[PDB]
RNA sequence: ACAGGGAUGGCUUGUGGCGGCCAAGCGUUCAUAGCGACGUCGCUUUGAUCCUUCGAUGUCGGCUCUUCCUAUCAUACCGAAGCAGAAUUCGGUAAGCGUUGGAUUGUUCACCCACUAAUAGGGAACGUGAGCUGGGUUUAGACCGUCGUGAGACAGGUUAGUUUUACCCUACUGAUGAACUCGUCGCAAUGGUAAUUCAGCUUAGUACGAGAGGAACCGCUGAUUCAGAUAAUUGGUU
RNA sequence: AACGCGGGGUUAAGGUGCCGGAGUGGACGCUCAUCAGACACCACAAAAGGCGUUAGUACAUCUUGACAGCAGGACGGUGGCCAUGGAAGUCGGAAUCCGCUAAGGACUGUGUAACAACUCACCUGCCGAAUGUACUAGCCCUGAAAAUGGAUGGCGCUCAAGC
């Protein structure tokens, strides 16, 4: 018989399995798609996440209630320093990908 | 053909003709032909002609068939 | 019931060229070429004068018959397009904003694309980008029409069907509120 | 304010539809014969009671809706029997109510007999023979029904006239200029045309005097003969005459 | 906007400039859709769908034979009674419905159980069809009523035909005279099919040939009350 | 509909035992139960059939209708 | 138009149904009880709840007898649950307060005792024209 | 076991049970008009009597009220009232003349004020408790209703300092 | 107490029954009977009254949690309606996404109240049936009512009262892992999949409207429900 | 179709596209299904609904020109009678005839406050040869369905591997 009160699921399956990583430096699934126009550029950087702080903005946001205020908002820090190229790696494209 | 353009039926008074129209003006032919001394052909060609009835009003004396 | 023959004729004006090769058909005229793919129906085309193309099916159905007309009328569309050309003009009608309709030619495309502005004070901005070959002008001997030109009677008339579609009326009464972009007449250039 | 917030009257055979589709759709369909008897009776008997639920509603929307004419200005009630003879719209309404509470009794009986049915055969002829009485009864509303939508819709158009407010009321006979003046003086949209009885309703204008808010009301002409003799269209500014406290203005062509 | 704003918007401005067109291409189109609705509606939509058109094209062959036959009371009544909407009124003993399903006491009766052990007692029975209780009716106290005639099914009116007047009249019951499954459900006084029952005949206007007045007569009841909620009844005339 | 995107539970072709059984017994009444209203039909029946005679578009017709004329004088001429 | 104001940004909401809070207008009310939250949305057994600023239907326990067979539309001015504003401050108020208001938001008093929020004060401008203090 | 269930031919089928005569009815007429009521006197036995011929008819008022509206209808359908084919064009006035609407005009103001003023006489609020709706259950009334289909006596109890208040009419 | 035996179904759904008449058609034309859809006609308060509630043999629940159906309440799009605008009504495609918080047990606990975009209906049990816990419900103690001379039974009413796994297999959620040398960087078959709804500013007091009233596309800003993280700050925790 | 254990031959019912032994066998047709059909007969379900597709039957029109169109006519008594504030074929009620006719209703719809205006029935001209109506028989679609993902046994099959 039916369920007499709706309430929504707990949780995603968008995110299933609730397992732990097979890796722990993050895998970069998807890089930006590639315009043969625009100018070269790297798409991506690393760096070491050092913690939190707080600050105080003065905002330009037209229509918000907190326009021309200053607002307090938490930041992270992530400490970068330069990475080092040293490497190249070519695709080519199949029907396998 | 299941495919078909449907036929409305006239919900009006006039119905067709048919042969009996031909016979009668066939007969009113025959029968007004001994009657008259002369007959015309007249011929009136990309004319709106509504104002045949004037004419067979004006000559009352006359007969036209205009069939 | 499998009919022997059938055959269909179209007469070919002294200016036009025609060629037909694996039911692709070429038509050409003074005011240019147009071209279309016959091949998703079986015909088989000839020369049956000087002058006329004859179209034949042999031993097929009603419905086999029948496409041969419809491939007739295209062709002989496609004819009065290279020869005469197809012309629609549409009108413009409001009651109280004024429909601001701006033509440009997109010189990258090579298309024509008919901006709406202000259709019952709307801040949106309507865009319709035409069918290529067809050409946009706003007459200047009436007031508030637009004509479209082309060889192509489908391009010229989709193009057509475009703007008087994007120019709809939501959640009102139809029998009050008479704006919109009207197809007024159709005929030929020439 | 006025009368555009009664919903529409639907017809009888539309209303029989509407009812029998809700109770179709908005319910539970399949029943078996191999469940238990107080199961089939729960089933039958919600499918009565909500069909008498839904005819009752409408019903009671159309009743509440309208209005009641003892509870009207003077004026506006017996505008509302020039234009809609009282008698018949009293009648009218009478009869969706003798409908209405018919099908509450006739719901209340056959949810007792469920009570006591021993079968899934029973209690389908038992839910068959309520539904069917309820069509019949909504069958023969058919009359009703149509002169109902037709008044709610002439309602729906009716002017707003506030009968205690400072207001001036045209008349005269016709062509003498009601309609010229009232387009000349106010917003109103009245036509002006040079026939007789171009205006055949109430119109109302608005315009500003000192600040102060006039209404203008434009009438049919009356022409010289007695009140038995009036049609309806004369006894509308017989009646604005009447029952209304105005500034008269009686017009004459010289 | 007031009185028909809506038409005097169309005689001072028209109205659509594609709205003829529109409107002769749908009416075009409407046979296509019609055929395409009766060959692809699915369910009681397409049920009823094909009995509104079963319905219309009875009505459309109706009025082309009318308009066909274009070109080509009935007893005898006062001139009083003319105008009016008057009935259309069309040894062996024996009644209109001599025989009919047999009730078994099984269907009659159910057992109705007493007692809080989880054995219970079973020996009163209530009647499940329509009954008659008569006048002056006080139930037996609980501990020696047996038979249960519930106050749901109790009738005490009845739908009566008339054969030859043809007039139906809603009668009081008088008596319940012959069941005919058992003379137990007679004296009970269930009304089920081929009952025969007494009615009282007054509303009917009854005179005996020697002037007196017949109020009471006997029907036969010629529905199933327990499937149908009422009592259908035919004089025995 | 949106059948052909998101098509909705199969109706099954398979037959089931039961099924099967069921309606070749519920098939055989119905042919009993008709022989039965066959052999206590009230309804009038014509000892002979109408006949329909020789279609129109027969092109010998004429001259079969002329036979049978012939026939029928050749028998009267007999009797 | 429902009771819930717009343009308000998220705060905690201290006050939920069954909470009774002191009355800060003079219109004869010492409290309201409150039964429902304008603006709550639906949630499996999830009290609905008000902040500052919100207004909250309430029935009144204690003060004059001719309120207390009515539900009223309320506005809450004060709370007592710490809450942070967009400047990053974190506050409360040392009691919760409403005060009684039709549904276009006009007070059905004449004065208010003690502050209000700068919330409810900017949502709704006839508290702010009756509030002598605006914290 | 399913019985046979049939019924005879017989002649007592197609007579007339009960039967009665114009002075007995006259008779049981004058009964009824002279009828009175006794509270010390109590029906133990009814007689069974064609009582639609004996009793008396409805009051005349009501017997008109009881068919005006089918009578109007009858009159001017609803169709030919108000609607796209409707031919009405005199309304129906309960005044004459010009004095005569003048007067029920001011009448009929003086009688609408004084119906504003008597309703006017006579924050949404909270609802009602369902405590105060006890002693009207579906359940209580069910028991009601079987002690009175049950009982021959009826002993209806009052409060001696409200017996009005306690009387269940 | 003992010995034993047990625990209607390709059903259903939206439009009553009885009686009469009409009836295209089916039949019949050595009999003019009999069937008969569509219909129709009879029985089943001038918007009233509120001083007529008509029987438990059949038992339902609540909590937690997942999924499906569509017979759609809301959200999206569309057709029609005197649909001016606003608010709607009827209908169509659509199950992607939601569908709440409470009062009332002198009771078929079903009806009220509010919030809300909305507070739609069902299945997977009830076509017998080991999750937890309230009622039908009923071992032994006890009392009142009815019946019986009585043991006792019941039309009944009340009170108190013993089943207490998991470590097994499978399934499920996570965690390791042989064989291919060890490692680093990768690809992506296949499986899962995610957002939702409201409000405010502007358009605009504009279109529309006699008046009262009164939108929408584009643009902008918040909030509801859901989801995934995080701890600078504020609370809690020691 | 009846039975000891074996070998060889031939069949029955059923089958021969692959699973699977045996034919993508032959002839003439029919059918395209938005979950066809392939073991149906019973029910849903009816004299049922289809502008699906073929085969027939009956009646009718047709070079004295049929069916479809296009160009034109569609008139006079007459604004027929009663009624209506108004009502002229076209809000209603009842009648519904004559003339001129080649033909044209005391009018089939749109329209007007009422007229006007347009349109239909019917007639003529242009054209050019076969059609129209209703029934019958086949095959196809609809003719009511719930709830875990599934079943002509499965893949799959469209001048079939369906009938
Ligand atoms: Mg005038």
């Amino acid at each position: 018989s039916h369920r007499k009160y709706e309430a929504p699921r707990h949780g995603s399956l968008a995110f299933l399995p609730r397992k732990r990583a097979a890796r722990h430096r993050g895998r970069v699934k998807s890089f930006p798609k590639d315009d043969p126009k625009k100018p070269v550029h790297l798409t991506a950087a690393m760096g070491y996440k050092a913690g939190m702080t707080t600050i105080v903005r003065d905002l330009d946001r037209p229509g918000a209630k907190a326009h021309k205020k200053e607002v307090v908002e938490a930041v992270t820090i992530i400490d970068c320093p330069p990475m080092v190229v040293v490497g190249l790696v070519g695709y080519i494209e199949t029907p396998r990908g | 053909p299941k495919s078909k353009r449907a036929r409305v039926y006239h919900l009006t008074q006039v119905n067709k003709k048919g042969r009996e129209a031909k016979e009668r003006l066939f007969s009113n032919i025959r029968e007004t032909i001994p009657k008259y001394q002369h007959c015309f052909v007249f011929s009136v060609d990309n004319m709106r002609n509504n104002y045949l009835k004037d004419v067979r009003h004006e000559l009352n004396d006359c007969r036209i068939f205009f069939g | 019931m499998r009919y022997i023959h059938s055959e269909e004729t179209i007469p070919v004006p002294e200016n036009v060229k025609v060629s037909i090769k694996s039911r692709l058909v070429t038509v050409e005229g003074p005011r240019g070429k147009l071209q279309k793919d016959l091949s998703h129906i079986a015909v088989n085309f000839s020369v049956v004068k000087k002058g006329v193309i004859g179209l034949e099916i042999h031993h097929g159905s009603r419905k086999d018959v029948a496409a041969l007309r419809t491939v007739r009328t295209i062709i002989n569309n496609m004819i009065i397009g290279v020869t005469k050309g197809f012309k629609y003009k549409m009108r413009y009608v409001y009651a109280h904003f004024p429909i601001n309709v701006n033509v440009e030619k997109n010189a990258e495309t090579g298309c024509y694309e008919v901006e709406i502005r202000n259709f019952i004070g709307e801040k949106i901005v309507r865009k319709v980008v035409m069918a290529p070959g067809v050409e946009v002008e706003i007459s200047k001997a009436q007031k508030d029409e637009l004509i479209l030109s082309g060889n192509s009677l489908e391009a010229v008339s989709q193009s057509a069907a475009d703007i008087q579609q994007i120019c709809k009326v939501r959640n009102k009464d139809i029998r009050k509120f008479l704006d919109g972009i009207y197809v007024s007449e159709k005929g030929n250039i020439v | 304010t006025g009368w555009k917030d009664i919903p529409p009257v639907p017809t009888a055979q539309e209303f029989i539809d509407i009812v029998l589709s809700r109770t179709q759709r908005r319910l539970p369909t399949q029943i078996r014969p191999g469940f238990k008897i107080s199961r089939i009776r729960a089933f039958y008997t919600r499918k009565v009671k909500f069909t008498q639920e839904t005819c009752s509603e409408k019903f009671g929307a159309i009743i509440s809706s309208f209005p009641v004419l003892s509870d009207q200005h003077p004026f506006h009630r017996d505008l509302m029997n020039i234009l809609y003879d009282a008698d018949h719209f009293k009648v009218a309404l009478g009869q969706i109510s003798t409908a209405k509470n018919l099908i509450e009794t006739i719901s209340r009986d056959y949810v007792r007999l469920l009570k006591y049915a021993q079968s899934l055969y029973q209690c389908k002829q038992l839910k068959r023979a309520a539904l069917g009485r309820m069509a019949t009864l909504i069958k023969r509303l058919k009359d009703p029904l149509i002169y109902l939508d037709q008044v709610r819709q002439h309602l729906a158009r009716l002017p707003d006239i506030n009968p205690t407010t400072r207001t001036l009321l045209v008349a005269g006979f016709p062509n003498v200029g009601k309609s010229s003046f009232v387009r000349s003086v106010t917003r109103a949209d009245t036509p002006v045309e040079p026939y007789a009885f171009t205006t055949k309703s109430l119109f109302v204008g608005h315009l500003d005097y000192k600040y102060l808010r006039y209404q203008v009301i434009d009438t049919p002409g009356i022409l010289d003969h007695p009140l038995e003799e009036m049609n309806t269209i004369e006894m509308q500014s017989v009646t604005a005459l009447a029952h209304l406290r105005a500034a008269v203005l009686y017009f004459m062509d010289i | 906007p007031q009185n028909e704003y809506i038409e005097r918007h169309r005689k001072l401005h028209g109205r659509r400039l594609d709205a003829e067109e529109r409107a002769r291409k749908k009416a075009a189109r409407e046979g296509h859709k019609n055929s395409e609705n009766a060959q692809n509606l699915r369910g009681l939509r397409a049920k009823l769908y094909a009995k509104q058109r079963h319905a219309q094209k009875i009505q459309m062959r109706k009025a082309i034979k009318q308009h066909e036959e274009r070109n080509v009371p009935s007893d005898p009544i006062p001139s009083y009674l003319l105008d009016r909407a008057n009935p259309t009124t069309a040894a062996r003993f024996s009644v209109p419905i001599p025989k009919v399903r047999g009730i078994s006491e099984e269907e009659m009766f159910k057992v109705v159980k007493t007692g809080k052990k989880t054995h219970k007692k079973g020996w009163k029975r209530i009647v499940t069809k329509p009954t008659f209780v008569g006048p002056d009716f006080t139930r037996r106290p609980v501990k020696y009523e047996r038979f249960i005639r519930p106050m749901g099914l109790r009738y005490k009116k009845a739908n009566v035909t008339h054969p030859t007047l043809n007039v139906t009249v809603q009668l009081p019951i008088l008596s319940v005279k012959k069941n005919p499954s058992n003379p137990l459900y007679t004296q009970l006084g269930v009304l089920t099919k081929g009952t025969i029952i007494e009615v009282n005949v007054s509303d009917l206007g009854i005179v005996t040939a020697s002037g007196k007045i017949a109020w009471g007569r006997y029907a036969q009841i010629t529905n199933n009350p327990e499937n149908d909620g009422c009592v259908n009844a035919v004089l025995l005339v | 509909a949106g059948t052909i995107n998101k098509p909705k539970k199969p109706t099954s072709k398979r037959k089931t035992t039961r099924l099967r059984a069921k309606i070749s017994k519920r098939a055989a009444e119905k042919k009993r139960k008709e022989r039965k209203l066959a052999r206590k039909n009230p309804e009038w029946r014509s000892k002979l059939k109408k006949d329909p005679g020789i279609p129109n578009l027969f092109p010998y017709k004429e001259r079969l209708l002329q036979q049978i004329e012939e026939e029928r004088i050749r028998r009267k001429e007999e009797l | 138009k429902r009771g819930a104001p717009g343009g308000k940004l998220k705060m905690t909401l201290g006050l939920p149904v069954g909470a009774i809070m002191n009355c800060a207008d003079n219109s004869g009310a010492r409290n309201l009880y409150i039964i429902a939250v304008k603006g709550a949305g639906a949630r499996l057994n999830r009290l609905p709840a008000g902040g500052v600023g919100d207004m909250v239907m309430a029935t009144v326990k204690k003060g004059k007898p001719e309120l207390r067979k009515k539900v009223h539309p309320a506005v809450i001015v004060r709370q007592a649950k710490p809450w942070k504003r967009f400047d990053g401050v974190f506050l409360y108020f040392e009691d919760n307060a409403g005060v009684i208001v039709n549904p276009k938001g006009e007070m059905k008093g004449s004065a208010i005792t003690g502050p209000v929020g700068k919330e409810a004060a900017e949502l709704w401008p006839r508290i702010a024209s009756n509030a002598g203090v605006v914290m | 076991e399913v019985p046979k269930a049939v019924i005879e031919p017989n002649r007592k089928w197609f007579t007339n049970t009960r039967v009665i005569s114009q002075d007995t009815l006259q008779s049981f007429r004058e009964a009824m008009a002279e009828k009175q009521k006794d509270p010390y006197t109590v029906l133990l036995k009814s007689n069974k009597l064609p009582m639609s011929l004996i009793r008396d008819g409805p009051k005349l008022e009501d017997g008109l009220k009881k068919h005006q509206a089918k009578m109007t209808i009858e009159r001017e359908p609803f169709s030919e009232t108000f609607g796209p084919k409707a031919q009405r064009k005199r309304p129906k006035l309960s005044f004459n003349t010009v004095d005569e609407l003048a007067g029920y005009s001011e009448q009929s103001l003086d009688s609408y004020h004084a119906r504003l003023e008597e309703k006017k006489l006579l924050s949404v609020a909270t609802a009602k408790e369902a405590i105060f709706n006890k002693g009207t259950s579906k359940r209580i009334w069910n028991e009601l209703y079987k002690v009175i289909d049950s009982s021959d006596v009826i002993l209806h109890v009052l409060d001696a300092r409200d017996p009005l208040g306690t009387r269940c009419r």
